[PDB]
């Protein structure tokens, strides 16, 4: 019932450090031990570190000691991550995780992650940040017809979609963005609808690119 | 478990012979450790 939420994703160049937040509610930082997985594409999770406040220890992956500091701030119950001299093998989904240490001994160490935050993906490359365009996709003439919009030439990943705000979710597939040749990410979202709603229903995608401060709510309708 | 005993009636007491002997003549010691965590 308590909810981790990281700091949003973004894009920093090579070389540089980033830092990503993660802020509980519902509960005391020092009542946790706070993990930080993170997961590059087609691999598993990789444990970075941890940190109990209630006993003051912090512990980094051997791989990462050295280049990452976690630190438990319980004035605002927020936990963070810095990695620095970021490069290509770190564009990867970071992952904030909790454990509970409500009775804990020293020595303590962590062992599992019930709790998780939603992730934070990060990448590392020297393209700008750029909203993408949303384009629709109109349906015309069985008894089911298929619309869409297209989201169009966005960098970094991810891009985020909703049909009429949430509300149309069975028969909705949003598919995984690809690279284009050109560069930049792009991706589409179909649903399927009966063809008797295609007048009488609205139809609205709402398209996030949270990295690129894009809010976009495109209307989709048969044109004439 | 063979044992032999005379009495000698001259002074009142008794030898019970065949007995062997197990004397403790030294000392071993060992260190048993439990590993604990305090809470």
């Amino acid at each position: 019932q308590v909810q981790l939420v990281q700091s949003g994703a973004e894009v920093k160049k090579p070389g540089s450090s980033v830092m990503v937040s993660c802020q509980a509610s519902g509960g005391l930082l020092e009542d946790y031990i706070i993990n930080w997985v993170r997961q590059a594409p087609g691999q598993g999770p990789e444990w970075m570190g941890g940190i109990i406040p209630v006993l003051g220890t912090v512990h980094y992956g051997p791989k990462f000691q050295g280049r990452v500091t976690i630190t438990a701030d319980e004035s605002t119950d927020t936990a963070y991550m810095e990695l620095s001299s970021l490069r290509s093998e770190d564009t990867a989904m970071y992952y904030c995780a909790t454990e509970t240490a409500l009775v804990v001994s020293e020595t303590y160490l962590p062992h599992y992650f019930d709790n998780w935050g939603q992730g934070t993906l990060v990448t590392v490359s020297s393209a700008s940040t750029k909203g993408p365009s949303v384009f629709p996709l109109a349906p015309s003439s069985g008894g089911t017809a298929a619309l869409g919009c297209l989201v169009k030439d966005y960098f970094p990943e991810p891009v985020t979609v909703s049909w009429n705000s949430g509300a149309l979710t069975s028969g909705v597939h949003t598919f995984p963005a690809v690279l284009q040749s050109s560069g930049l990410y792009s991706l589409s979202s179909v649903v399927t609808v009966p063809s008797s709603s295609l007048g009488t229903q609205t139809y609205i995608c709402n398209v996030n690119h949270k990295p690129s401060n894009t809010k976009v709510d495109k209307r989709v309708e048969p044109k004439s | 478990q063979n044992i032999t005993e005379e009495f000698y009636q001259s002074t009142c007491s008794a030898v019970s012979r065949g007995y062997f002997s197990a004397l403790r003549t030294g000392w071993y010691t060992s260190v048993i450790t439990i590993e604990l965590s305090n809470i």
